[PDB]
């Protein structure tokens, strides 16, 4: 019916993120956020010529971990901001200008990393509902990609 | 104090229960500013573009949801210098050109500690483990 | 594989496992939210149904159906001539779908998963393997399931 | 189709003699006992089941049959309080027996006068209104399309 | 199989499972329990634990040193060398009592069934069926568990 | 060993710092502090590790062996409340170390001496007390028999 | 329309600035900030309002008007949980516009943005993603079959 | 009548009687069992908006609309220029369907009854006929309520 | 920022839960004036008629009234121009020859916002609306 992401929906994408989120340490996002790429970048092979400052070829590079550590920081903020829409939306506008000015970052990008996170996920969260996740990334996404190319 | 193994997995489960894992981050993180801009008024110029100027704002929350993702990671670190080295520089990146003095620093520190005791009681708060700790993240900022 | 007293606890636990009222409806979607997050693939194959929306009712017509079909079957695991009737008339019912045998074998790490995860500690994975090998072999005729 | 209430009543008076607890020997008990009826009440409608043998309702062709029949009246019941999936349910069965050439409506007609016969010796306080406020939607929704 | 994605699935589910206090003796006697529904000749090898009376401490002390083991472990699950030295290990003190592989298979089952049964429906099967594979390799270092 | 009220004190202060959900690498963190630490205060020791390679604590054969003694102390530690098993758990244990000869009593005490150093470091409000009252009598119990 | 938890939310936030306890001076005020933003980002449409002596936004004619609205919109969010009622308030409201020839749908856009605007000046921890989940299906269904 | 005071005073208690949610709705179906309970032939008069069945949608569409526009009128009650317009609004809606004027004397007893039965022992009855009178004056333009 | 009609409303609302009905109204005007001799302790020297020196009498609790009684007729009148200035007009008189400069005036508005957001909460407490109304409210104090 609606795609909309409803106060329902975001209860639940918190719960599939927390019990899936390391709190303490690393270890569990890095696995998460390094596969989830690994997904992308074999699915758009172009993608990974956009990660070049961070060694995106060296997926276990010490920088490249340091960057999949920033993204996971950044979806979590926002996930967690999903119960404060005020703040979420200048959260994703700060997000999207640092995405923008970036040829090649689009919207098509975010469409494929969206089904990355839709195969990673049911692998390392219990009682994964992808409806549910993905109606609420969407409404994250969207407020990233607002100045973007398709 | 030493930010040593064990003061480092100290601050890493302290952090976790003052962070949390979302409800309270909100709270948590104005706490911490309204301390900041109360005993260094003068450090609001700095985050015109943010609405420093009144940190009851989106913006600005917004912003405190930054800064405290950024502690977050690198707290998350503590344990693979490695890696918490190359954050520490990135966050070094976004702040070089700022001019901030090494006091400002401090103060984000007095009030980020006040912050987690006030979070988890200063019956448990590890006031030295959490010391050297911050000093070791603010030092990685300030190139060193 | 299955012998008789294997079948008359595989009864009995999937009779507590499945309940009453809306209780089966959320028995019913568990499995089938498992069986796609085991094999996110398998669901385009349920197209038919509105597997996109699994709140739909027309995938909620499909989940009754199927356990359904499991508990009809499962009542009928004491009577060989009356179980080998039905399980023919399902494989009638899938062949001509031409389904990757494989499929079977997500669908009954699930049914395990859910009944399993409902009955409670005293499940009895072995017999339900035996079992369940015996439903697969006869709605596919796949010897994957000898 | 009926009232939450008389859903209620009847989705409990069913589980009662219905449920995954019960052998399919007591299902087809109530199977035959059921078909037998109907072709009394319609004896034309018989050679309809020519292919789950009908011949002889003892063979395992005609107990799955029945046993199907009663699962899909279970889900049907089941679903009372659930409209649009009802709907979806009994659209799925219509279709299944509109392909079926020789159906007639009546038949259709005559089974629920089976089930209000039947029904009651086997239910404890049989409630013939709840039944029949929610047993005829359900049976008009499955013989849509039959002349 | 028992890729990156599933051991960290596998770590989780079992910390909720294993539970803290006497909780974990609660899980350790059922996995017991059913070790021996399902190959009551198995119960017969630990005459030196006295599994003769589960209930008896010294039977009791083995089941903590089992489930023990199965945490430290999957606890280990993100890094290999620290893994395989300690299957090493187990394999070291399971080797000499000439144990038949199959029993590790019914451990297998056993251990699933009691997770899955503790943990509830959302239980990975395959997931714990890929990992657990990999432990019974280490501790029996037979090609069975490939 | 030690009370209902103590084991409780204790049992709850080290889930704090160790349990399922805790991962190995922090597990051998506490390890390497653990045995380094009862390597300064008795030097002689540090020889009876080298089939665990304890010439490079870093090593995967020696990281499992700390993590496996962490999981001995779980043991004994989750099992306070339950004296007959936890006489049977240590007395497995014992027999595990008497065997490794030029495993002194002393060694014994100086690792009690450790844990009470490192584990305020690292648990809120360490109860010293409780600890004492419950660490001892394991300590006396595993290292019952050696010389 | 928008769901349970969804209308929720916005059925306390609106109540928290609009109720039978809110005194019409404060409603008018809330009116005319509504409809004179309304009017700088659409000056098309305030010849629309002539009627209610538009001209005198502090005339007794248009601070009824402007009561009359949002005891309209009042209607709507407190009906939200009634899909059926709804369907039915707002297809009636409608018909209501439609008959205001030089109403376009890109007016009622235009609101939506206004409400968007003004609300979170009034309201507590206003949630713009709840209120946009259910303002927009009321939109639609109101300004449906505007040109 | 209706002075200042009453006016207030009826404020207050249409408010708390009115309350909120779907406590309106209750309210407003309770306003009109009462007032063709007590004039049964003001039904048929309702023809346009399905009174037949006051369950319907398009009924409860009418009562929200009825008392949303009492709740609109009093909460104007203390400025004349604002609720003289809107009431003028109101008997130009109501003037064409040429309604006799009794029946607003049966709706002014059925929500004293409603808002009493609502508020309680403390429902001020003088204060509400004479405000009542007020609307329905502004309403049908009809002397009657003087 | 300015006060404007919905900014208006705004305060009126979070006044009324701050304020409330009367059983919170000590502590409420307690939390004020604390943070007012605290930051400002030369300010006392003014009150020495209704205990200044010791805000935790009956004396000085009933001055903590009037003043609290004041910021509420205000508030009230925010929608009523004509009649907030007659009132804002009183005010002015009580105080003209009081000497309170416009540093103490803005340190008592700063105490009335800590204390309404701490009466309400950090979470909803609206600053920009709060500052432009209590500003407009003492300019009126002051002549202008
Ligand atoms: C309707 O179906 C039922 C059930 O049969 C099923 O459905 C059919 C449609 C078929 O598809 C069947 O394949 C399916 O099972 C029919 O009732 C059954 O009929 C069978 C006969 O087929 C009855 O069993 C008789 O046969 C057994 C076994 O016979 C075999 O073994 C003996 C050795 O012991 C050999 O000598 C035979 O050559 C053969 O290979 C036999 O033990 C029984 O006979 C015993 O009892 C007699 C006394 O009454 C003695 O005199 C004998 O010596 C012997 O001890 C059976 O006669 C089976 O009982 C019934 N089942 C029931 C519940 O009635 C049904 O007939 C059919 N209706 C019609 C008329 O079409
Ligand atoms: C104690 O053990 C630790 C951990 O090692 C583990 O434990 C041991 C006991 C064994 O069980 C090991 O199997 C187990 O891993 C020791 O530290 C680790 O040591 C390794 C190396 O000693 C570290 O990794 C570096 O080593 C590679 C070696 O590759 C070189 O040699 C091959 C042929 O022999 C050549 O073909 C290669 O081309 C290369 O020359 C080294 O290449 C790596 O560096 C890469 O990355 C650089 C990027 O900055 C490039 O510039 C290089 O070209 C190259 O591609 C690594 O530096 C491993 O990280 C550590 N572990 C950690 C995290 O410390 C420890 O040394 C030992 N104690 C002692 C003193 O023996
Ligand atoms: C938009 O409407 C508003 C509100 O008016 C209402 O809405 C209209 C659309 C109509 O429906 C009106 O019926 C309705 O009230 C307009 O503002 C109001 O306007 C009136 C006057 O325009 C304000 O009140 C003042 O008016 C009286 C008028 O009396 C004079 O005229 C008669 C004969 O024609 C003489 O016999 C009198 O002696 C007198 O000269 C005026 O006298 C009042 O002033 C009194 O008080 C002063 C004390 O300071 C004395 O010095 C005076 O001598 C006198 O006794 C009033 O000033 C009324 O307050 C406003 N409402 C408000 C609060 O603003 C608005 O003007 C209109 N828009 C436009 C531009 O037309
Ligand atoms: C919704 C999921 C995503 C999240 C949460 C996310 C988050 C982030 C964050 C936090 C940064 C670092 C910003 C900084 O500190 O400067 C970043 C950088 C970046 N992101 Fe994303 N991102 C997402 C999706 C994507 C997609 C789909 C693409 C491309 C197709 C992309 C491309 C980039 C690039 C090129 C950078 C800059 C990397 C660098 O050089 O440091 N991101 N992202
Ligand atoms: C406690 C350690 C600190 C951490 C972890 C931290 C982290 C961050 C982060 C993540 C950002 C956002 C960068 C971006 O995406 O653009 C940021 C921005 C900023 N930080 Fe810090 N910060 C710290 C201390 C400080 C201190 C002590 C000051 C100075 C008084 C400061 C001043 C700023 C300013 C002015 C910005 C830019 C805000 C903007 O306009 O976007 N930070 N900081
Ligand atoms: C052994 C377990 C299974 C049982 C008991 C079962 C049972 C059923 C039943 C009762 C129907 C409805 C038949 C009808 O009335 O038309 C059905 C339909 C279907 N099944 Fe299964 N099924 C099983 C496994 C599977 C598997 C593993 C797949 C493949 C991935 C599958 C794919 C389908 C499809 C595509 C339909 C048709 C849906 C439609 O009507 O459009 N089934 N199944
Ligand atoms: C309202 C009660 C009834 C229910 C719930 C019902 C249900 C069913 C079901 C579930 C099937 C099997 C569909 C499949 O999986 O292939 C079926 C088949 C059939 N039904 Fe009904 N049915 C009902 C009444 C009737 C009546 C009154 C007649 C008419 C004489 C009838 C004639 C048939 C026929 C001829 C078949 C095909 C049997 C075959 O496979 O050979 N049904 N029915
Ligand atoms: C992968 C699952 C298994 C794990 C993690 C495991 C772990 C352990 C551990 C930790 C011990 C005690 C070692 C010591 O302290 O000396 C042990 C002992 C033993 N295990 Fe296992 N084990 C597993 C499976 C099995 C299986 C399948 C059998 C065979 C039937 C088995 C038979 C034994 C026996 C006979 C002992 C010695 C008991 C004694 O002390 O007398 N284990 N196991
Ligand atoms: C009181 C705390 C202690 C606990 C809980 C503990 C626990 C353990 C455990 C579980 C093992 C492995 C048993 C196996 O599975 O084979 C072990 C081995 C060993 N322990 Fe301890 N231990 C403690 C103190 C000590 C001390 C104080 C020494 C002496 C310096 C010591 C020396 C050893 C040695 C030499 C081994 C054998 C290592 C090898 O396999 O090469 N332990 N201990
Ligand atoms: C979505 C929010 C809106 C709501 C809830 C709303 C509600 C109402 C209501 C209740 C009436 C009075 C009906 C009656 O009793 O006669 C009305 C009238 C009217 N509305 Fe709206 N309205 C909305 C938006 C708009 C917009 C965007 C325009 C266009 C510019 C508009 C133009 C009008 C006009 C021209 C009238 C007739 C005024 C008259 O009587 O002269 N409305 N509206
Ligand atoms: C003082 C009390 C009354 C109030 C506040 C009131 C209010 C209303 C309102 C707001 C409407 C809808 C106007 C629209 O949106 O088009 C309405 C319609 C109507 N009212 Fe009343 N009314 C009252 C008394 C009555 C009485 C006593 C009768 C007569 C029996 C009556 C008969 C009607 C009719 C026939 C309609 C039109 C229904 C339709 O849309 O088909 N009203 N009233
Ligand atoms: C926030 C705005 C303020 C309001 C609404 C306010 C209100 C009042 C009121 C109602 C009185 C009592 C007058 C009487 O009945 O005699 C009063 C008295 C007084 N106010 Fe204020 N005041 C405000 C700010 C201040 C400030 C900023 C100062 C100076 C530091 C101040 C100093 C005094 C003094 C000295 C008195 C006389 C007390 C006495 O001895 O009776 N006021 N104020
Ligand atoms: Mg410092
Ligand atoms: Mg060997
Ligand atoms: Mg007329
Ligand atoms: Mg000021």
């Amino acid at each position: 019916s609606s795609n909309s992401c409803t106060t329902e929906d975001r209860r639940e994408m918190q719960l599939m993120w927390a019990n899936v989120w390391s709190a303490q340490f690393t270890g569990r996002r890095l696995a998460i956020a390094q596969a989830v790429f690994k997904d992308l970048f074999a699915h758009v092979p172009d993608a990974v010529g956009l990660f070049d400052r961070v060694h995106g070829t060296e997926i276990d590079s010490s920088e490249f971990k340091a960057h999949c550590i920033r993204v996971v920081n950044g979806l979590d903020s926002a996930i967690g901001l999903l119960s404060d829409p005020s703040t979420l939306n200048e959260q994703l506008s700060h997000l999207a200008t640092q995405h923008q000015e970036r040829a090649g970052v689009t919207k098509g990008g975010f469409s494929a990393i969206a089904q990355s996170f839709l195969r990673v996920m049911p692998q390392v969260a219990s009682c994964f509902n992808p409806d549910a996740w993905s109606r609420c990334f969407n409404r994250i996404t969207n407020g990233m990609t607002e100045g973007l190319a398709e | 104090s030493e930010c040593g193994p064990l003061q480092r997995l100290k601050v890493k489960r302290q952090w976790a229960e003052a962070y949390g894992s979302g409800n309270g981050r909100e709270e948590f993180g104005h706490f911490i500013w309204a301390n900041v801009f109360k005993v260094a008024p003068s450090a609001r110029d700095m985050f015109k573009r943010v609405r420093g100027d009144n940190i009851y704002t989106p913006a600005f929350r917004a912003h405190a949801t930054r800064v405290l993702g950024g502690l977050d990671m690198c707290v998350a670190l503590l344990d693979d210098e490695s890696v918490l080295n190359t954050q520490l520089a990135h966050l070094a990146s976004q702040h070089s050109s700022r001019g901030v003095s090494a006091e400002q620093y401090n103060v984000v520190e007095h009030a980020v500690m006040m912050g987690v005791e006030h979070e988890i009681g200063q019956n448990v708060f590890d006031k030295d483990a959490w010391q050297a700790c911050l000093d070791v993240i603010t030092s990685g900022i300030q190139g060193n | 594989d299955c012998n008789i007293l294997q079948r008359l606890k595989v009864k009995m636990q999937w009779a507590k496992a499945y309940g009453f009222g809306t209780e089966r409806a959320k028995f019913g979607n568990s499995l089938w939210t498992s069986i796609f997050n085991y094999a996110p693939d398998a669901r385009d194959l349920f197209k038919s149904v509105k597997s996109e929306d699994m709140r739909s009712p027309q995938f909620k017509a499909h989940i009754a159906r199927v356990i359904g079909g499991l508990d009809r079957v499962i009542s009928m695991f004491d009577n060989e001539d009356a179980l080998n009737a039905d399980l023919e008339h399902l494989k009638s019912q899938h062949d001509p779908r031409g389904l990757d045998a494989l499929n079977f074998v997500v669908f009954g790490k699930a049914l395990f998963a859910t009944v399993g995860g409902q009955f409670g500690v005293c499940f009895d994975l072995p017999a339900w393997e035996s079992c369940y090998k015996v439903i697969a072999m006869g709605i596919t005729g796949n010897d994957m399931f000898s | 189709f009926c009232s939450e209430a008389d859903a209620t009543i009847v989705i409990k008076q069913w589980n009662q003699i219905y449920n995954a607890g019960i052998g399919a020997k007591s299902r087809w008990t109530m199977g035959n006992e059921i078909f037998s009826s109907l072709f009394k009440l319609k004896p034309e409608s018989e050679v309809l089941f020519n292919n789950v043998n009908v011949a002889n309702m003892s063979s395992g062709a005609f107990h799955a049959h029945t046993v199907r029949v009663l699962s899909g009246l279970d889900m049907g019941i089941n679903y009372l309080n659930d409209a649009g999936t009802l709907t979806s349910l009994t659209a799925h069965l219509a279709a299944q027996h509109v392909a079926r050439t020789g159906l007639k409506a009546v038949y259709f007609d005559a089974m629920g006068k089976v089930l209000m016969t039947v029904l009651p010796s086997l239910i404890d306080n049989f409630n013939p209104d709840a039944w029949r406020n929610c047993l005829l939607p359900l049976k008009n929704a499955i013989a849509k399309g039959l002349p």
